[PDB]
């Protein structure tokens, strides 16, 4: 005989269930309600006292009535794990949503697990090449580390996510998880299609990638939890299969946002800018799970929304802590036509050390930054008074930096519909040598526009002549 | 007294009425009060129910009766609404009798999942040269129209709804695009005048007007776009197409902030409730192109957002930008300079348009989108003067010519076939000679000429949708032919 | 002669400078006004929260 | 009987309302029936507020909570060295039990007005820029402050590394034992930092207290406090510790979480009403004890992180007020190549030239005030005009000192290395040398001095001062290496 | 201060009082007002800032028995003289010595502002 009770309160996502027995379901437990069409999952978040528990719903709570029967499942929300998920689109509560029936899995893990201990940690300093000049040169990604893609609305987070899944995820020869958190359903649908066409999912064959979705149409509870589901399937390959997993999450911001939507109704006094007081531990309890143990590795790239173009908004502000590599997409840049809109100074990598990348590699990027900071340090002198009021040194380092800034913009394979240009994938060794040459003054006479939207150094000259006659 | 189906008012104020009883009532179930005023039960607590009123506080006394409805907040949906003007709940206000109800749908519904959707390919033809060329919209796409106060935002929505008359006078349901226009917080007189203008173009007959105006209860304003979505959806779930215009979502948000704050929910950024992003998300997700298996019916949304001082980095603007499939952004600067529509090409994008665009347009529009943003940048460094260039001075002529060409009188939505000839004359450069004060003339002069002379092309563009090299060189000739005579 | 031409160059350069500067002012006057408001809002939310109890 | 035990009234978000526990003390540890621990922070007429030290899936209503009789405390002593521990002193490096010489409390008083001695002994960082311009003494509190990724841990890390010079020697009063406190950091960083220290063989004299990102707030709240206690043992027994709070911003965030969830009414920026006392009581524990107390010392290097360089903000201001001085770090300077990104104008060590080796103070007189008059002239040349006898001199000079104070990471320098370089720069033997070449001058002038003028370097090291004769030889050697 | 008031009223001498730092007086009240659960005033200060200061400062006065002259260090938070704390301090003074960072960073000590520093006399 299972453990059952009665709904006593419903306010938005929040459901108050009272039990009439001695045993009360543990925090994090899944509880069920049989609905007219399906089943509503609730998750225990707190024990209120007097035998009532407060829960967050996983789906809309219209139609619920007080007194209604509620079943305790006996454990936390569980999802299918193992190779059984690859090729399949999975819901937040572990259900298939690709109309291909059941997922007969070997096991079903709970989405809430404790993150790997400190002595369970295993560290390294390996560059993950991307074929993307900006990242490779100035702020390179960590193999088996966490990577963040910061941007306001429409500066190109998701496109940048795609190019990476396109560059690294096929080539990878590991397994990958894509978890769409509080983003467009249209995009999940688009992704699904593109995977099928790239062979990364073979419906009537085998596949490299499981998909989990909790899109922006889904209620707060779903958008809060779906990130951990995709994470759970990710961990299972790392620990049991000892594999190197790639976890792509667009958008990780939507997770905190979701938490804020319920936080009031959980009776928490609001924090700075109306966020949950639990914002930083909530983020840790997820992020600390995404990491490289001794048993296997996880490399994750996550798009991060930035409300009202505010990098000091609590949500993305708190994230910077968890990231080995950050690439930050500036609206200002994207509005000058420079795609990707990576801020060449504001973007940071743990791996930009001379003894991980080579002193030769280190020196180039350093001086690029020096140059770009000097052009930045003059921006306003120019904007007001023009080039005419600058000392001849300055005037030169501006002519060079203007080329450098366009040289970091690159045609993306996945952005072909917007560029109108074929996509290039420059090599890390190529990127360094190219920019070293430009620093050495070898291409001062060349038109600036020849640097716009190209591959490596040879493409500049190749296009420079196209601009000749 | 039947505390299971009935309630008693405990208190009322701030648009909320707390009610004892109503035991079996559902969450978000509609209610009817003694006065007649309806309400919605939003908070189900042990001992009482929090209920948000769809009318004036005045019409609820303590003690009064509260009748259950047995219904989640819903609308009358279906084709019997075409041509009518309704408030937020479905009740008619154009005085034209009861609504011919095909049936009823919930105000709040989940947007269709990942699978039952199909990528957009069918063009939504606006009739606006600037839109249909540079930011083309597709059936199922959601396109934000964003800008400052009085920038021709509604104008762009209105010309689109008029333009649909073309396809709405024929048998083809697949070609027809029924229209839903949502008036949230506007002046009552404005809507009156707007509905009248639809009637003066025989467009009312294929469109539904949802209106919760400026004096109406905030919950009626927050609700309107959601019930409207349901009305739009009936055409979607029935293999037909529909366009829903949300005018505007700013005022909706402000109303939903009013609702939230008076409910005691924590003020966040700009004192907006936490779930204001989700407020718009779940609405705007409801517009999608359905799959082959699901009858291929579509809902195509155009939400309107009003920015202050042209700040697109504001909270609600960026929010809605993060939902929609792109934004047509109108500069006040260009609008005040007489360039209407005032589409900023730099800050405007259709994210799925190049695949929805009429294949013939795409071909003649070659890098015009990318060109104009380059020209307007060149014309910025054109501050001198004592340094008059010979090189890019020709793109400065093209620019001013193409700028002139895209300008459009309001209520002049041209057919897609009347568009490509004009754009062909611009892009390729058969306009670099013609004076800037006679391009509007060149337009009417060149349409009449083609309509009489080369009608065979204008009919082939309309029916092929493409341009064969034989029809491209045919257009070419007729262009230089008309150039020699002006 | 050189003197005269310079006067015209300074007339023209300052014609451009004070027009750019004017353009900056308009932009920043929007940014000031937003920050003006979010600073009033935030202080008030902070105060209002301080009596949530 | 509810004196020693209480049942659980309600539990949510790392907070538990317990009924009973009548004879419990304010800030006493508790065990829950499930094994999780907690801290009684609120005692009211009907109930007790308890912050949990672990997962609240493990607490339920009706469960039995138990007194410990114990105010929060930690294992302390020289046994901790080399180990890594959590906020409560439990071992987390998976190397087994700790050797506790005792158990200090979490919250100890600071030493009062009496048991104290003026700060006079140098804590050497090896960073040419710090030890010349912002010299950190024994018993000092020196704030490292700046934006994310501006070299905050980098500055404190290079100090820990450097102390190796004395920590390998027998001399027990020249040594400096290290405690690194990581509050709010992800575990992959702490692990990667302990490894860096192991590489440089600096873990042996180092204790790592950590309260990482995933941990319950009270554990991040408590971590700098119990780490103090750990470090205080050294101070209390004639030895000298150096504690690093990386960073205090994250601690403050943890404390705000506790309090908001305990429903204690918030203050400015949703922070607790005494988020100054939090820091002020912590940072007063870093002292220099009197002779009557063994002359031991706790030196603190708290870290604070600013959002967009806003030193005007609540917490950064609070802590600026507590400490004896600050090292400001700026991306603007960092990305211009200047490393460490030390804002020479704002940065001060109020303990000053009293906390600095004699042989350094002498060559580094008015080097900070000069670098201050250098930017003053650099803004005069911002509206570029003609350069005279005065301006063209100090601009060319100051460009080379700024350059000379650039320093590679993981590379501290001995004081006998810093002293010639600064004399070389300040007295004016660098001015006719190409600005771009000072790098090679550093490595080259040192290799040169190690062969010939080895007399100078071991003299400077041992006597720590400079005679009129020693400086005369330093005058020669530098001129003697000017034409290559 | 209570130790001072005795010498003024009993010994009837001109007493000197040196307070450092007066700012902390205010800052601490702010903390206790917070903790007593008052609704914080602007910049999060105690709603009794002015009268709490008044109470203290009005005692530091010249009576017809003796004198209390007091020199006080006033910490000005984030170099900002409009902060409610030092703002509330000014009113109580007879003379003021303003120390300016712009003076001290050029290398001028004492870092006094020869215009901001005012006096009755
Ligand atoms: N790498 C790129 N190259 C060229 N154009 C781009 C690139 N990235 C973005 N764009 C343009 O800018 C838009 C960015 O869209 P997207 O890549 O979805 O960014 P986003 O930040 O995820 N938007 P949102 O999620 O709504 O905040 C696209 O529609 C393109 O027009
Ligand atoms: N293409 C056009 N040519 C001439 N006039 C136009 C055009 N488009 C709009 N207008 C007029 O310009 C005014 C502003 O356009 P409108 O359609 O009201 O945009 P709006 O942004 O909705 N203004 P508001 O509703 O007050 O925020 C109206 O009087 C229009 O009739
Ligand atoms: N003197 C130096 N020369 C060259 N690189 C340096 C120097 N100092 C620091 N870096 C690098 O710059 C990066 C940032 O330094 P770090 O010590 O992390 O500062 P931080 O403020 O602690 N950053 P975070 O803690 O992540 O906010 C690190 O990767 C360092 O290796
Ligand atoms: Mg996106
Ligand atoms: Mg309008
Ligand atoms: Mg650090």
């Amino acid at each position: 005989t299972p453990i059952t009770g009665k709904v006593t309160a419903v306010i938005g996502a929040i459901v108050d269930v009272h039990f009439e027995q001695s045993e009360l379901p543990a925090i994090l437990n899944a509880l069920e309600i049989k609905t007219p069409q399906g089943k509503l999952v609730l998750e225990v978040a707190q024990h209120l006292g007097e035998n009532t528990v407060r829960t967050i719903a996983m789906d809309g709570t219209e139609g619920l009535v007080r007194g209604e029967k509620v079943l305790d499942t006996g454990g936390p929300i569980s999802v299918p794990v193992g190779r059984e998920t690859l090729g399949r689109i999975i819901n937040v509560i572990g259900e298939p949503i690709d109309e291909r029936g059941p997922i007969k899995s070997k096991l079903r893990k709970p989405i809430h697990a404790d993150p790997p201990s400190f002595a369970e940690q295993s560290t390294s300093a390996e560059i993950l090449e991307t074929g993307i000049k900006v990242v490779d040169l100035l702020a390179p990604y960590a193999r088996g580390g966490k990577i963040g893609l910061f941007g306001g609305a429409g500066v190109g987070k998701t496109v940048f996510i795609q190019e990476l899944i396109n560059n690294i995820a096929k080539a990878h020869g590991g397994f990958s998880v894509f978890t769409g958190v509080g983003e467009r359903t249209r995009e999940g649908n688009d992704l699904y299609r593109e995977m099928k066409e790239t062979g990364v999912i073979n419906l009537e064959g085998e596949s490299k990638v499981a998909l989990v979705f909790g899109q922006m149409n889904e209620p707060p509870g779903a958008r809060a939890r779906v990130a951990l589901t995709g994470l759970t399937i990710a961990e299972y390959f790392r620990d049991e299969e000892g594999q190197d997993v790639l976890l792509f999450i667009d958008n990780i911001f939507r997770f905190t946002q979701a938490g804020s939507e319920v936080s009031a109704l959980l009776g928490r006094i609001p924090s700075a800018v109306g966020y949950q007081p639990t914002l930083a531990t909530d983020m840790g309890l997820l992020q600390e799970r995404i990491t490289t143990t001794k048993k296997g590795s996880v490399t994750s790239v996550q798009a991060v929304y930035v409300p009202a173009d505010d990098l000091t908004d609590p949500a993305p502000a708190t994230t910077f802590a968890h990231l080995d590599a950050t690439t930050v997409l500036s609206r200002g840049i994207s509005e000058l036509g420079i795609y990707p809109a990576v801020d060449p100074l504001d973007s940071k990598s743990r791996l930009l050390d001379a003894a991980v990348v080579g002193q030769e590699h280190y020196d180039v990027a350093s001086k690029v930054q020096e140059t770009l900071q000097t052009y930045k340090s003059l921006q306003d002198i120019i904007a007001i008074l023009g080039m005419d009021e600058l000392s001849e040194q300055d005037k030169l380092t501006v002519e060079r930096a203007r080329k450098i800034q366009r040289f970091l913009s690159q045609p993306f394979a996945v952005a072909e519909v917007f560029t109108g240009i074929p996509g290039k994938l420059v090599r890390l060794k190529d990127t360094v040598a190219s920019f070293k040459a430009v620093l050495e003054g070898k291409y001062d006479n060349i038109p600036e526009h020849a640097f716009y939207m190209v591959g490596g150094i040879e493409d500049v000259v190749a296009k420079a002549e196209k601009l000749a006659a | 007294a039947n505390l299971n189906e009935t309630g008693r008012v405990l208190a009322v104020g701030d648009g909320i009425a707390r009610v004892f009883g109503l035991n079996n009532i559902q969450a978000e179930e509609l209610v009817e009060f003694s006065s007649g005023v309806k309400g919605m039960a939003l908070i189900l607590e042990p001992g009482q129910v929090g209920i948000v009123l769809f009318g004036s506080d005045r019409l609820v006394k303590e003690g009064e009766l509260v009748k259950r409805t047995g219904n989640i907040v819903d609308v009358p949906v279906g084709p019997g609404l075409l041509g009518r003007v309704v408030d937020a709940l479905g009740n008619p206000i154009d005085g034209k009798g009861p609504i011919d109800a095909a049936g009823r749908s919930r105000a709040q519904v989940k947007a269709p999942g990942i699978l039952p959707r199909r990528s957009v390919h069918e063009p939504v033809q606006t009739g606006l040269k600037a839109v249909d060329a540079l930011v083309p919209i597709g059936r199922g796409q959601r396109e934000l129209i964003i800008g400052d106060r009085q920038t021709g935002k509604t104008a762009v929505a209105l010309d689109t709804i008029l333009n649909q008359k073309r396809w709405n006078n024929g048998s083809d349901e697949s070609k027809k695009l029924y229209c839903v226009y949502v008036a949230v917080g506007q002046k009552r007189s404005t809507v009156a005048q707007l509905v009248q203008t639809l009637e003066q173009h025989d467009a009312m007959k294929y469109s539904i007007i949802v209106a919760a105006t400026a004096s109406e209860a905030a919950p009626l304003q927050y609700l309107a776009p959601f019930t409207a979505a349901s009305i739009g959806e009936w055409f979607r779930d029935n293999g037909k197409h529909a366009l829903i215009v949300y005018d505007d979502l700013s005022k909706q948000a402000v109303a939903y902030r009013q609702l939230s704050l008076l409910l005691r929910r924590p003020p966040g950024r700009e004192a907006y409730p936490g779930d204001v992003f989700y407020l718009h998300s779940r609405l705007l997700e409801r517009a999608a192109k359905l799959s082959e298996k699901e009858g291929s019916g579509s809902l195509t949304a155009l939400p309107v957002i009003e920015t202050q001082g042209g700040d697109v980095s504001a909270y609600i603007p960026t929010n809605v930008i993060s939902i929609t499939d792109g934004q047509i952004f109108l500069e006040a600067e260009l609008f005040y300079k007489g360039i209407r529509p005032a589409i900023n090409v730099g800050l405007s994008v259709s994210r799925v348009g190049s695949a929805a665009q009429v294949k013939a347009l795409k071909q003649v529009a070659g890098s015009l989108k990318l060109f104009l943003a380059q020209y307007r940048e060149v014309a910025a460094f054109a501050q001198f003067g004592s340094d008059l260039d010979a090189s890019t001075k020709q793109t400065l002529v093209r620019g001013e010519r193409l700028t002139q060409l895209l300008k459009q009188n309001q209520y002049s939505p041209l057919a897609t076939e009347e568009q490509v000839p004009l754009i062909y004359a611009g892009v390729n450069g058969h306009l670099d000679g013609i004076e800037l004060s006679r391009i509007g003339e060149f337009e009417s002069s060149f349409l009449s000429y083609l309509k009489s002379n080369h009608n065979e092309l204008l009919t082939e563009i309309r029916e092929k949708g493409e341009l064969s090299k034989e029809l491209l060189a045919s257009l070419k000739s007729a262009t230089e032919s008309f150039v020699a005579t002006f | 002669q050189g003197y005269a031409a310079e006067i015209s160059a300074r007339r023209n350069a300052m014609d451009n400078a004070s027009k750019n500067a004017g353009d900056m002012i308009n932009r920043y006057s929007i940014l000031y006004n937003r920050t003006r408001q979010a600073v009033i809002t935030n202080e008030l939310v902070d105060i209002i929260t301080g009596a949530s109890s």
